[PDB]
DNA sequence: ATCGAGAATCCCGGTGCCGAGGCCGCTCAATTGGTCGTAGACAGCTCTAGCACCGCTTAAACGCACGTACGCGCTGTCCCCCGCGTTTTAACCGCCAAGGGGATTACTCCCTAGTCTCCAGGCTCGAGCTCAATTGGTCGTAGACAGCTCTAGCACCGCTTAAACGCACGTACGCGCTGTCCCCCGCGTTTTAACCGCCAAGGGGATTACTCCCTAGTCTCCAGGCACGTGTCAGATATATACATCCGAT
DNA sequence: ATCGGATGTATATATCTGACACGTGCCTGGAGACTAGGGAGTAATCCCCTTGGCGGTTAAAACGCGGGGGACAGCGCGTACGTGCGTTTAAGCGGTGCTAGAGCTGTCTACGACCAATTGAGCTCGAGCCTGGAGACTAGGGAGTAATCCCCTTGGCGGTTAAAACGCGGGGGACAGCGCGTACGTGCGTTTAAGCGGTGCTAGAGCTGTCTACGACCAATTGAGCGGCCTCGGCACCGGGATTCTCGAT
């Protein structure tokens, strides 16, 4: 896994706190969220790279990410 | 808390994705995208948790959230 | 008189984006559908609305694919769609 | 009728029958078809509201599929709900990229 | 040869929201397809919810939760409000 | 060779509806291939349903289910 | 006053007692044993006659004949279990055709 | 020559006052009663023997009923036996 | 005398047993099976008669033989 | 007019499964019973009801055996009972 | 604590038929089980015969008929032979 | 002893007592326990004979349940007599249906 | 709890092998377990009944042997 | 590497277990099963050891015989694999169902 | 880039008129009111599992400069290639025309659910006797009750074979076609099962007599049962021989 | 197919021991005489009656058989399943050791069941009438079986609009080149990641108990759907106004 555990945990609790109070978390739930986020980001970066090469570039720029996400339907 | 997802972590994810060079503006965009994804998934997870009348998000809630999107 | 390249194209774009009529010829599409189905099972018949459904679906799919292809072309600072645009659109959609 | 008791226009009895016969679960609570019918009624009302607005904008008194396409795509949440949906005879939104103009 | 549909109920709702507006057969057909589609989505998610929680009954709670997963934001909030109001009048 | 019935002007018209202004000569053949692939995948699924129902006529509903299970929901032929 | 009347039964408690005494089952027989046995026999008779009567009524006959007894016994899982190895004379069999044999 | 005919007929009149019974059917009912009698009495005898007891009591009858009769038939028969013994004792 | 159990009789028994089609070879085989059954029961039945020093096989002798062979018969007591 | 193969067979099944009369002719059965009895003890006579008891028992046995035989036939994806089916039924019954 | 069994008699028969052969405890238990089982079968059938014939006495005749009913074929003939020889020797 | 008078090894007196106390009849004839003992002795001798034969075939001097099972099941009439009987630690006869071999 | 699962797949395979079975469908195993449970239930029910008649709290070997004899599966050697 | 063809090892195992007499179900798991089932009839019951071995002998003898019958039914259908339908047919003819 | 002219296309107004939108008659089926057996669903009480949370430690990980060469974006030319109009061509569309398996229909025969007499079939009243209450003891079976001691149960520790889990994979299950058998369906000939009824007598079923043979009670001594002490036969271990399987070839 | 050769099991095989038969010793309880008494199996004998048999009569199943049409036992082919490894935990088993509790045996004492007449009713059997099943019989519906018709599916044969495809020239694609500002690697100072213990506490999961709310089932029903019919919204036609990109002019 490529993201540090503790900042991810804190981010997850922060985001969750704005939907429902007093939540606790199972360890495996946070690890599940981390595998899912990292897999999603890796796939998005793959698509972004394809968009960058399409524009005769080798550097991914924000419009590449935004195009990938638009075609994905996000 | 969003600032805890550091620049080298995003670099490491991009490296696994085959990216060789990364514009400086990429990092913030990536963080925003990540936040959106997380919001959606966690929203579903917590929705499942509430139906079961639990206070602990379980691994199965998360798996179900991923399945349903 | 002569309009410059692109002006009439834009007029056609506005025209089609205003109307709703189906854009593939009915009978050649019908022959295509019957041929493809026949290479799966011989002697098949078709209800009229079944063929019309396939044609509506095909044109909707192609128009959407052409939308995404156009965005991919513009991304590369082009205005002309190219095979690599179609392949990128289908790769990002997850069809290829 | 149960629809009248609930203040709805959509058929609660019919929705109940469809839940019973769609093989979704062995048992169905009394409130479930009421809730589903109410949600269905609201979404129907929202799409027809927007389509009517579009129809009057086009100085038409009759809603046609084109008005449905305009109504759905010009509303962010309806467009999200029907992101992978084709409205037959709907066409597309008028839209020309700025870079394409002379 | 009796084929049921939601046409007359859609027409009553239409008359509620736009008293002097009608609807074509094609557009009404689109509305019927729409209603069946959303029906399937909500009922299916509710069935999965009940299975997930080792419950054999789909109640208004499963319907409500399914609506929250499937409908976006304010659309979901308004639909939930309508459903809850309808259920409380029905129970009384 | 019925794929040739998807004519050059038809593909141009479809591209016009998609907002495309200029089209390379090689696009058209590519488009035909893509379309053909799509049809196979949909029709294959449609025929499976027909075969499951022990029917000999593919109906509009068979197609609606094929599209649904392909995530390309089409409204109005139910 | 008879023992069946005191026990609320129709079956003959005294006779059942005599058959137990003379059936070479044990040297002695308790006073409650023939009451219980008569009660069990009466229960089974009432259930069997109930079902056979029902079958008779479906067939618009006022008298139960062996056919109704066969239908009653074989169509009841527990009675069929009790009489798994019993032949009812002139009873016939249950209507049953294997699905594979139908057109 | 003894039979249960009159008792079977009394039961029939209890459950179906306007229903009769054929001679063959009555013979089948007699066969039934004798069969179940022999089965239960024999099993009760074995229960008593197995336990080195010289007395057949209602408990041996009840246990034999539990061994011979299936499910609901066994439960209802035991219920009838207990009710009958309680009514008889007083 | 075994041939007196005719072909249509065996067909009728099979019909009551729910059989729709019958191979030509069943009939002789069925007779053999029947013969064996009868022999066994009758062998036992006559034994009971002999114990009682009687010369007439009664219905009860047959019923007892069948019951003790696990084929209890109702109604002929 | 001609019924197709199988229709009348099923018709006969329903007819004879609906009814209860004995299905073997009295007199040939009686001759068989007396023949078999003669090989165990000489000079035997028979009560009428004894022969009727024996016939009821034989036909009940054969009907049950034919039911099991039919189950064996259907098991082998056939509809025709064959000697091997009878032999399977009797072997599994413990005969 | 005195428990009777047929063990010594089974062993004597074994020594009659196989002078240099022994028997395991399990096998001896099987022999005791066997003898008790067959005893029960023969005695029960003889009792039934005596009842059937309205006789109050079980005699060698009831035993003989039970043996003929219960044992197959040649085994029955040999058992009857052994029993008859034993009874005639006893009577003398 | 009556066993000696009858030339038997099985206990006539014991069989008589067990018959008296087994509630089989009110009275028991003098010949009945002799006959019964003789039959039991014969059957014991036959089973032990066959089991010994099997034991020697296996070059064993002690009969174990396996030999008893072989003896009983390999004799058609003994197998019939004990058709519904389980011999503990008996195993089964070696037997493979011809169609399964290569 | 869930003790029927202690009748393992290789054990059922072993029993089928002793029965002369060469190949065993995957669905046999669960099916066999159900059948076995029913059999055990039927025997044990009768066995427990005997124990209750004797006013005992220990199921004995004789109770089981008697139960087996009653249902029609006499087991030799355990009395 | 050496590999036996499908069936050869099956036949070897068949010969092995019909040659021998040892019990084929694990002692302790069967014991837990027996106690569970009995407890679902009467709580706090005890068992003699020989009672559990008797129950196990009975179950294994029953199952081996049942598998023999299933095998005969399977071979009848020109198959070599016993299937649930074979068990239900065998038990139907046995009179258990 | 911006001023004017301008023409070709689009928009729009106004209009004949036609085809789906809208609304009623009749039905009838899906809907719903009222009832009941039921149990899944909810609710209530325990606990110890796993997590909220922290006090210290280190140390890869991360934040922050150095510079620095590199891909990203602008910019001039080329080209080649693709829209625009013209003219040409031909398949598309209308429709018109008929034909062919599909088709559900109706068009014919043979049963089955339902009707009309005629009884044999139990149903009812009186005589009867063998059998079911009664009671006062007897004696013995059996239900409390006291100890004991074995044995069922429960826990803990190796450990060792077994079981649970990937990974090929070829064997078999299953399926479709099929040439052929052979099994069923009517017909119509012919016994032969079934019926009426009459007679006889061998044996069954009951009746009374009676005589041998079963039981029970007492004392005995002696065979059988509880232990008991002790080999040697079956279980355990390397040895080894042969007896099946199984891969390259007759 | 049978033949070499190799593995790879099993099968027998000498070698060795401990635990299950085996012969031993001693006790008591149970089979044995035996005597006598009480009582059931044997034996004519008698009546009649049920079942052989006869024997004639008759009509309904059985037989033979020819025809035809539908399973049958292959035969081949697809692919998917169970099996047989090889590996890594789960726990079964034996080792030991406890530790009660319930079979178990023996004691005692009120009670309950078997009788022995002794009575009084429930029941079985014979006439005495009767009354609703069985059979003869009829219209309703099922049944196959064609077999005339709806819905498509090809084929003819034209207007006709739209495709083709050419020529053109107008203009992005795109190539190259160059200038820039910006990530990158790297090295160093720092900070919190991880994470090790280490605590204390809610609630997920579970175990008992009860009840509401639901299927589901029947009985009355009215809302919707289908068809029929009326009607104008729009829909293309045509003519007029505008507008909208296009070219001369700076």
């Amino acid at each position: 896994l490529l993201i540090r555990k503790l900042p991810f945990q804190r981010l997850v609790r922060e985001i969750a706190q704005d939907f429902k109070t007093d939540l606790r978390f199972q360890s495996s739930a946070v690890m599940a969220l981390q595998e899912a986020c990292e897999a999603y980001l890796v796939g998005l970066f793959e698509d972004t790279n394809l968009c960058a090469i399409h524009a005769k570039r080798v550097t991914i720029m924000p419009k590449d990410i935004q195009l990938a996400r638009r075609i994905r339907g996000e | 808390n969003i600032q805890g997802i550091t620049k080298p972590a995003i670099r490491r994810l991009a490296r696994r994705g085959g990216v060789k060079r990364i514009s400086g503006l990429i990092y913030e965009e990536t963080r925003g995208v990540l936040k959106v994804f997380l919001e959606n998934v966690i929203r579903d997870a917590v929705t499942y948790t509430e139906h079961a009348k639990r206070k602990t998000v379980t691994a199965m809630d998360v798996v179900y959230a991923l399945k349903r999107q | 008189h002569r309009y410059r390249p692109g002006t009439v194209a834009l007029r056609e774009i506005r025209r089609y984006q205003k109307s709703t009529e189906l854009l593939i010829r009915k009978l050649p599409f019908q022959r295509l559908v019957r041929e493809i189905a026949q290479d799966f099972k011989t002697d098949l018949r078709f209800q009229s609305s079944a063929v019309m459904a396939l044609q509506e679906a095909c044109e909707a799919y192609l128009v959407g694919l052409f939308e995404d292809t156009n965005l991919c072309a513009i991304h590369a600072k082009r205005v002309t769609i190219m095979p690599k645009d179609i392949q990128l659109a289908r790769r990002i959609r997850g069809e290829r | 009728t149960r629809s009248s008791r609930a203040g709805l226009q959509f058929p609660v009895g019919r929705v109940h029958r469809l839940l019973r016969k769609g093989n979704y679960s062995e048992r169905v609570g009394a409130g479930a078809p009421v809730y589903l019918a109410a949600v269905l009624e609201y979404l129907t009302a929202e799409i027809l509201e927007l389509a009517g607005n579009a129809a009057r904008d086009n100085k038409k008194t009759r809603i046609i599929p084109r008005h449905l396409q305009l109504a759905i795509r010009n509303d962010e949440e309806l467009n999200k709900l029907l992101g992978r949906v084709t409205i037959a005879q709907g066409g597309v939104l008028p839209n020309i990229q700025a870079v394409l103009l002379p | 040869s009796r084929k049921e549909s939601y046409s007359i109920y859609v027409y009553k709702v239409l008359k509620q929201v736009h008293p002097d507006t009608g609807i074509s057969s094609k557009a009404m057909g689109i509305m019927n397809s729409f209603v069946n589609d959303i029906f399937e989505r909500i009922a299916g998610e509710a069935s999965r919810l009940a299975h997930y929680n080792k419950r054999s009954t789909i109640t208004s709670r499963e319907i409500q939760t399914a609506v929250r997963l499937l409908l976006p934001g304010e659309l979901a909030k308004h639909a939930v409000s309508e459903g809850t109001k309808a259920v409380t009048k029905y129970t009384s």
